[PDB]
């Protein structure tokens, strides 16, 4: 009864459903890094080869 | 909604705008005992000179603003210091808070001052004000005709002649049965509560004189009397 | 059909009833009531769905009728009224018993033991009402009786056990009734909400009973803080005798709730910290309390971004209100990397939720933060960088502007630089190495004071159950 | 009579609205009276009610003309739950945007932010959008850039308000003196010495010797025509860190282990 006591009272910031309310309405970031690599590799190559 | 303006309007110069407000701040305090506080310190400069003349008002509201807040020290002594404005309190039976405060503050005081003398209401020491609402409390359960109600208070407090002028008034001898009662109700509770040698002594006494002033009466309780008190004289 | 099931229902509330009525008449055994009284409102709650919930038109009909009928009259008006034993006193069965209540006694007006049962019949009633979603005139009539029919009655200490709940239906009702739709008179009627609520506050400050005072305080907060009437609610705060200390967690949970969001808004955000972190470790996470907990951690994102931390990105990597805090996330990104464009199209698309909550006003002020973080980490990367490089890769105005952006960042001491003008640099000035300082001393101070606190909760608490098994009969 | 006032603005005299507003201040009762004070609204009420309205009204803008603070603030103390009355009564009017905007450019001239969000707060919903932002923008705009760092976007928007005054100089006045103050404390630990052109570059200031006259009054050493900040601004700072508060605050080391030692001993 110390729980049922909990959940009552919030439920008037909860509202009718702020649970589905909302969805009724509605290095990990960093992208393949791999290939602007290569490229930046072999565009540095070509110029200090023909120098 | 707001108690602004309200403020506002006070420091203008005009009597007649300042006191049309205090009407206005009595009928809002209620809720805005908040906003209204911040601004406090202008509404008792107002009363503090004499100079204005709607000053009882401008006292009330400063001591409800402190009742709500529950500085009560403030309050009851801004209610006696606006000495009218006492047939508001009485009409709410809802504030007879401070009322019941100021017996807080009487008994305390009343209580120490007796043993250097019984009297002591009428010192200068002891505000007058104040001794008259005490009084006061206690006529109340005196309209609605209970005499236990009215000693009670009394005892506490230290008032010999309350419990001297009660009892009389009930000792119109409506018969030897009922005087008799009276008499062996008041012994058991001073007995048990009081123990302070000075105020016990007295209440005795006069419980001695009553019996004694009327040619026929009971000796059983006569008896308790002479031997509690130890006293040889009577 | 009908009798059977009615019948079960009127059974089942006697039982109850019987129950607080030995419990509530003998001597301070208050925590029994309060603890019981809790139960069974949600034990009737969870009754009504089957077997009926005409429990109240028999528990009406078996018990005295003081205003009951007059109610309950009005509430089969409302859904179509229909008559089939529905006056109260159609079936004497109480016959002058002292359980089912001595039928003369109540009559002769010697002795009222209707008093607390009305109470408790009005937490049923209001309970039922919500259930339903019976609205307009009930709601209306409901707290037009109960507020004069509380002022009639003189408090107790178990009278006050029990309005701790009533006080919540009679503001959430109302709140509802906004909420259906708008009327000219819901703007008036807010006001007297307001006056009735803070009325008995006063008086409940006399009774000396904390239970009454935290419920109050919270609903109060809740409406200043539709108006957005900061001004009002900061001398509120003020008053300061919201006790904690008998006080279920509930109260003390919306309680910080509502200190978090004043506080960040008016623009403190320190203290605002502790608030929101207390506030989540109350809350319980319930399947039922899933809903409150998306709200208080779209608000903590905000707190912390204002203040210059990142909330950690783990944290809501494995969260599941996921859908919810898709808005929230996406600010916590643009001021991880300081990129200026990315910030200002995340809060044009997804203006419509983020007002729902009124988180948008926080995100507005985050504005200075995109650059501030954006400047924090050229700095970190680069001893002596020209201001001229910075003008370009942040797409600054002119070579004043960038000035004034480490000028006044330095002002709250997050970058620490130094600005040469004639030579056309910042050059780092970091101490970086704070471990000589005195500071070491001031962090520990708080993770000592904390633990201490923790060992005497302990002592306290552990003697009181031993006691209670040893007096007990045992082997 | 609400008639004499009225015209009193139009002739333009706003002392001619000043000498005439103390005995309207004893009519302004009556006023009150005729309203039943909102108890129940009527349209024979709701033409009362303008009247009251435009008086308190006319009364504030001339206030802010003649430069006396303290009678336009009670004023507009009065006309905020005069203007928030139920849903919508005859409370929209051209008048209403512009006096907000005074407001609160008020309070940011009173370097008083506390409450100039706080009153923000209470606009944002309603009004604000319905208003949408077209002399609000004068407000919301400048506190937002002082609070971004980008000064010279706050300055732009006080030197562009000439096209628009008629009572809001009362305030920018105030304002851009602040203004200055702002970025010299900014850039007093950015940068010690500054060479003559930039310290006026910064500032904003039109002529040198205003300059040097804001140096003096900021007890700051000119030398060379060079400005130096670290000396008493140090000192001052030392002093000002001993004062009969801060030294129960400090915590002494001393101190802190005979708390931890006690504790344990309870």
């Amino acid at each position: 009864t110390k729980k049922k006591n909990e959940e009552i009272n919030k439920k008037s910031l909860e509202e009718d459903d702020e649970f589905e309310d909302f969805p009724i309405d509605t290095d990990d970031v960093e992208v393949d890094d791999d290939f602007t690599n290569e490229l930046k590799a072999e565009l540095d190559r070509y110029k200090r080869e023909n120098q | 909604t707001t108690a602004a303006p309200l403020l506002a309007l006070l420091r203008e110069n005009q009597d007649s705008v300042k006191t049309y407000a205090l009407e206005s701040i009595n009928n809002v305090v209620d809720q805005l005992w908040s906003e209204i506080s911040n601004e406090l310190p202008d509404i008792e400069a107002l009363y503090d000179d004499d100079t204005f003349s709607d000053r009882e008002m401008a006292a009330l509201i400063a001591s409800k603003v402190y009742y709500n807040l529950g500085e009560y020290e403030s309050a009851v002594k801004y209610a006696l210091a606006a000495k009218d404005r006492f047939d508001i309190d009485e009409k709410s039976q809802f504030v007879e808070t401070i009322v019941s405060k100021s017996i807080e503050m009487y008994v305390q005081e009343a209580s120490k001052q007796y043993t250097k003398d019984e009297q002591f209401y009428t010192k200068d020491i002891i505000d007058p004000k104040l001794t008259s609402i005490f009084e006061r409390m206690i006529e109340k359960c005196l309209k609605a005709s209970e005499l236990k109600l009215a000693l009670g208070i009394a005892l506490e407090g230290y008032r010999l002649d309350i419990i001297e002028s009660a009892l009389k008034s009930k000792l119109d001898q409506d018969s030897t049965s009922e005087n008799v009662k009276i008499i062996n109700y008041l012994l058991t509770l001073a007995i048990t509560t009081v123990t302070n040698s000075k105020f016990r002594s007295s209440i005795l006494r006069k419980s001695f004189d009553f019996l004694m002033n009327m040619p026929n009466c009971d000796y059983l309780t006569l008896n308790k009397v002479v031997v509690n008190l130890n006293d040889a004289g009577l | 059909l009908h009798h059977s099931e009615k019948k079960y229902a009127e059974e089942d509330q006697v039982q109850e009833l019987l129950k607080v009525l030995n419990e509530i008449s003998k001597t301070t055994l208050t925590l029994d009531p309060r603890y019981i009284w809790r139960s069974l409102k949600d034990l009737s709650s969870l009754r009504n769905q089957e077997l009926l919930n005409a429990e109240t038109l028999c528990f009406t009909v078996n018990v005295l009728y003081p205003d009951s009928s007059s109610f309950k009259k009005n509430l089969l008006k409302f859904i179509t009224s229909n008559h089939k034993s529905s006056v109260p006193g159609s079936a004497e069965l109480r016959n002058s018993y002292p359980a089912s209540f001595y039928s003369v006694n109540t009559e002769k007006k010697t002795i009222e033991v209707t008093a607390e049962i009305n109470c408790f019949m009005h937490l049923l009633v209001q309970l039922f009402l919500w259930d339903s979603k019976e609205l307009e005139q009930l709601v209306e009539f409901n707290r037009k009786v109960v507020i004069p029919n509380l002022l009639c009655y003189y408090n107790l200490r178990s009278l006050n056990l029990i309005n701790a709940k009533l006080w919540f239906y009679i503001y959430l009702s109302h709140e509802t009734l906004a909420r259906s739709s708008e009327e000219i008179n819901s703007d008036n009627q807010n006001i007297i909400l307001r006056s009735t609520m803070m009325k008995f506050l006063k008086i409940a400050s006399l009774k000396h009973d904390n239970e009454t005072k935290a419920m109050l305080i919270n609903l109060i907060l809740r409406d200043f803080l539709n108006n957005g009437e900061v001004d009002s609610a900061s001398d509120f705060i003020s008053k300061l005798e919201y006790p904690h200390t008998d006080v279920s967690s509930s109260l003390e949970a919306r309680y910080f709730f509502y200190l978090s969001k004043i506080n960040a808004i008016q623009l403190d955000y320190s203290t605002a910290n502790e608030y929101i972190i207390a506030a989540i470790r109350k809350a319980p996470h319930n399947s039922k309390s899933l809903g409150f907990l998306q709200q208080s951690n779209k608000l903590h994102c905000c707190i912390q971004l204002l203040m210059g931390d990142i909330p950690e990105l783990s944290f809501f990597h494995q969260s599941n209100m996921q859908k919810s805090l898709l808005p929230y996330y996406h600010l916590t990104k643009a001021v991880k990397l300081g990129d200026l464009k990315k910030f200002t199209s995340t809060i044009t698309k997804y203006k419509q939720l983020l007002l729902k909550d009124d988180t948008y006003q926080l995100c507005v002020r985050l504005r200075s933060n995109v650059i501030k973080t954006g400047i924090r980490i050229i700095s970190l990367t680069y001893k002596k960088i020209s201001l001229r490089d910075i003008c370009l890769k942040l797409n600054l105005d002119s070579e004043q502007t960038v000035e004034y952006m480490v000028s006044r960042a330095i002002r709250d001491g997050v970058i620490e630089a130094k600005i040469n003008h004639e030579d056309g640099f910042i050059e780092t000035t970091e101490l970086l190495n704070i471990y000589d300082s005195e500071d070491p001393q001031q962090v520990f101070d708080e993770r000592i004071k904390f633990a201490n606190q923790l060992h005497d909760e302990y002592l306290v608490s552990m003697r009181y159950p031993e006691d209670k098994k040893t007096q007990q009969n045992e082997k | 009579l609400t008639k004499s006032l009225s015209i009193a603005f139009e002739n333009g005299d706003y002392a001619a609205c000043e000498k005439l507003l103390p005995p309207i201040k004893i009519e302004l009762i009556k006023n009150n009276l005729l309203i039943p004070d909102l108890s129940i609204q009527n349209d024979i009420y709701l033409n009362d009610l303008m009247i009251t309205k435009r008086i308190l009204e006319v009364g504030a803008l001339a206030s802010i003309q003649t430069f006396n603070f303290d009678s336009f603030e009670n004023y507009f103390n009065q006309l905020k739950p005069y203007y928030f009355s139920n849903n919508h009564k005859l409370s929209e009017s051209d008048k209403k945007s512009k006096l907000i905007s005074l407001y609160l450019l008020n309070l940011l001239s009173q370097n008083n932010t506390t409450k100039f969000h706080s009153e923000l707060q209470y606009l944002d919903k309603h009004i604000k959008n319905l208003e949408d932002d077209s002399l609000l923008s004068y407000p919301i705009k400048l506190d937002r850039w002082l609070m971004e760092g980008s000064y010279q976007k706050a300055w732009d928007l006080l030197q562009s308000g000439s096209q628009n005054i008629s009572e809001f100089d009362s305030f920018t006045d105030i304002l851009k003196s602040a203004i200055r103050d702002e970025i010299a404390k900014n850039t007093e630990l950015s940068y010690d010495f500054l060479p003559l052109s930039n310290i006026k570059a910064l500032l904003f200031f039109n002529n040198e010797k205003e300059t040097e006259k804001f140096a003096l009054e900021r007890n700051w050493p000119i030398v060379n025509s060079k400005v130096y900040f670290n000396n008493q601004s140090k000192e001052k700072a030392d002093y000002e860190d001993e004062m009969m508060h801060e030294e129960d605050q400090k915590t002494n080391i001393i101190e802190k282990a005979m708390d931890y030692a006690i504790s344990i001993e309870n």
